[PDB]
């Protein structure tokens, strides 16, 4: 037998997953996001107003980049466009100490405020090296946005369209 | 009558019959069965519950290097490498992340440094021509996912849909409340209503060998449970 | 000039006292027990919910066994018989992290239930090594009940029998 | 539609226009500033509230070593030194407490032991005759405060009239919660109302030396807000 | 602009302030104040129930002193005159583990009550090395009373005299 | 008039008369004393109150080790060995476990690694042949009591019946308010009515061996009271 379970679900993302994209970047230029999640369809995604995040983002010698670099995520509607109004976790990459940051509830870095998520509305992270430092790459490098293994961090919690009646709601 | 208990990747309540281990499928990659729970003789029913009930597995690969006259004391490796929790300092991993050991001199290698991310070790000691070494690494870069049978092979289908990867496995720290593991799902199984774990990876897997030094067992799977009686 | 003192009392059991008992094991012989509690007379002990326990139980040469290795605490009654109704602690080796588990809250390992032990009752230790992995030694080896020494932690509770007129509901429940 | 963020001793949400870098007066000691934070073309205002609102100051200052035929491996430091977050052990400082450079040999000079309150380090490596060597030890034993300017220089005051002392800055570990620092002070300032971080101390400061090998910048000052869009 | 601010101000203090005094001290002589805080003029000094200290009282070879040596803060009117009435912090040395006391919410060691200080009114800190060990410096040592940068700790109260109309009662309080 | 203080195993409030020092039976375990604490001429009363009060003991051992030409650098210990707040890196600790002095050289004996529960030890030195060394690795394996005197002997009794372990007692670390030890017992005992510290184990105890390098006092004894003046 198997026990029921709602339509909501707890997860926590990633690189390796095939709706989230990446690519490569170069220093100094922050427009260029190296990550791009990425609404699937039939699919809500929410965040609440504090879930960690495990921005590892070495260099291609699998070192983590300069201090001075800046991560900055922000929310985008769709037509591929950044926006302000909405827009969560901007910050420096020096002060996570990725080791106890992603196990530890102090060293843990929450968000700014909630989030939600529609089919298709695109997530970016744009990185801000300084300039003249070494290059990005991802492979060698992870990323996430939820602790949902764990019992005090919270995770991303995610619903398949149909299941709702305040589906025109949240459309809204 | 309800009372939590352990299980083990061998015997304990089961004899080692009504469990099996098996390696997975590396050349196309499938989401391949490793390891079963077959209920035995005696209970009722068993009961798992993530968000209530913990999970450990430890997991190696094996692999097979010679040596030379002009020796290397350096290898690359295709199955990316992490430490478990923090650094890659193998004298406080909390387990190694690596095991050796020569065949010809039946005795241990010892490691000087690990290539971190290069996933390329360097050796303490110097192996010799034609000189055959074992080694026993981490495995990464992995889903897992469970399920379930109705005494068949008939599945009921999945307990959580959404799979778990192991380089996330090992980096967060087991042995430590709060930061312990705590999955999705809730079941229920009775007699011969077997369970089966399930891993999609390219890599190989390891239970045994005859020769990993450290205690017969070259990984593990260990798991809490609500059961009655 | 000494406190008067009630007859509850907050303590933590080890290898050795006088009334436990121990002896080796080796591989693949799960039903010997190493550790053999056993109550001693006009003493009725007890322990809550959650204590700690320190499994400490290493080679001859002073190596913590196989991780695959597993220990069922268990209680029993007299005619030195096991028994299913009421058993604690079922986990196994090669988790513990020794060195630290004994000190931090954290790691520290409680029961799954309460107990209770009359004037003569037995608990054992039973010890699955899987086979052919190194015998056991008590010599080289500890284990512990409880935490009355900090704040944190738990102890166990002994009482004497004469100072109670619940011994017999007690003995009742066994 | 306030909203946080972060500001640093770089550009980010100001182009590197909109903020200066500075050094400070050493042979009168001066209480200086270093460090500026104009507001850019497009907000309507910033504030900055201590007791809620966090900071992060990484200072080192710079020197010049030469070296001998009979090379001395140890230094004397006319500038104080002290852990961060705990132990003077080089390996798990959170961030050194010393870097040092060779200028023949383009590479790294790495370190033995500390003299930890005599001010005094002792090296690993072996620097030659007429050999020049860059260090960057940190900043202690100097004061800091914030102030603000009316668009012109005419200050309004000062956030708070208390001091704060570096070492101290170096001993509350940075990156905890609740062992953050929370300074005192609540501000607000509008377009071109820029604010301008002091310091009074003996010793230099350095920003960049373009041969500090960690990443461009040998010091850093970094901080929280909350910005009216 | 600027936030208008109170009075009352949450502090911290330490050796390099201009009223505070300091001086080297020898072995077996407890009565020599290592630390002279004074009042200054205008401004009373509060410390609640509760309030951390930073020990640091190391050799010339930067190094703590013998664990066996003790720490006494003490009140002081004027006339440089010690006062039992009004006494805080009777402690030893080789406790305090400087490291992470410094930081952490449990080593961090309060105070056993409250006090107040006029505009000019000594407190000192005696030092009592047991005889035989290696002497004082302070260049190589600090000390703290509080803690007001984080959000656990407390802090150090000050006031400005000029600021209140109770300034008569804590002066007959004195 | 009650105010608390502090006690040592030398002098201080006793004179080095109202206490001794003593070591232990070793071939007959016996329940020995090792130290007292009479109260001295002056005081009214003492009190001691586990669950409010603390306490802190540093036991050690002493042995002798010769060395040989094909020195063997390794040692092995009849006295269990553990460490004290987590791993056995002696760098931290909280204080070593194991201190060494090469009595030839009158110098330090520096270790390069411990067989952990083995009970051996691995030297970063090289001994030469008779050259003797003298070791004091901590004490485990221990029980320990309180107990009082009627001024002659006639035992009152004792605090606590129940014993207490010293390999425990090094587990729990002592300096972190909560983990501080606070036993059981409540007493007082005024002028004569001395107390002594009770110890059962096999092996030795030290106090003193005047070439113990690290302060003259090989082991310790401290506690806290709360003393009527």
């Amino acid at each position: 037998n198997i026990g029921n379970l709602s339509a909501e679900k707890q997860i926590s993302l990633y690189d390796g997953q095939p709706f989230i994209s990446e690519q490569d970047v170069a220093a100094g230029d922050p427009n260029t996001p190296a990550l791009t999640i990425e609404g699937p369809d039939g699919y809500v995604i929410a965040v609440d107003a504090g879930t960690p995040i495990a921005p590892e983002f070495r260099d291609s010698n699998g070192e983590k980049l300069d201090p001075s670099t800046r991560v900055i995520v922000q929310k985008c509607d769709r037509q591929g466009n950044p926006l302000g109004d909405g827009i969560i976790f901007n910050d420096t990459l020096g002060r996570f100490n990725y080791n106890k940051m992603r196990t530890d509830p102090d060293y843990m870095r929450k968000t700014a405020k909630s989030l939600m998520v529609d089919e298709r509305e695109i997530v970016k992270v744009f990185v801000d090296v300084p300039d003249g430092a070494n290059g990005y790459d991802a492979e060698r490098s992870r990323f996430t946005l939820g602790d949902d293994t764990s019992d005090f961090g919270k995770a991303v919690e995610i619903v398949d369209h149909d299941d709702l009646t305040e589906g025109e709601t949240q459309a809204v | 009558q309800t009372q939590e208990y352990t299980l083990s990747h061998t015997g304990g309540l089961l004899g080692s019959s009504k469990v099996t281990t098996a390696s997975n499928q590396t050349a196309p990659q499938r989401e391949t069965a490793i390891i079963s729970f077959e209920v035995p003789r005696k209970f009722s029913e068993i009961e798992y519950v993530g968000q209530r009930d913990a999970t450990r597995f430890v997991p190696r690969t094996t692999e097979e290097i010679t040596g030379t006259a002009n020796d290397d004391t350096v290898v690359q490796l295709q199955a990316n490498i992490q430490p478990i929790a923090g650094e890659e300092d193998m004298a406080d991993q909390d387990y190694p992340v690596v095991v050796a050991y020569n065949v010809t001199q039946g005795a241990q290698v010892e490691i000087a440094d690990v290539n971190y991310a290069t996933d390329e070790v360097t050796l303490a000691t110097d192996p010799a021509d034609g000189d055959t070494v074992k080694l026993w690494p981490i495995m990464g870069d992995g889903e897992v996912q469970f399920r379930l049978v109705n005494q068949f092979g008939q599945e009921e289908g999945r307990v959580y849909p959404w799979a778990t990867p192991l380089y996330r496995w090992h980096d967060f720290p087991q042995l430590k409340r709060g930061r312990e593991i705590n999955l999705h799902g809730s079941v229920t199984w009775q007699e011969n209503e077997t369970v089966e774990v399930l891993l999609d990876a390219p890599q190989a897997i390891t239970w045994e060998d005859a020769d990993y030094p450290e205690g017969q067992y070259v990984s593990t799977f260990e798991q809490d449970v609500e059961i009655t009686l």
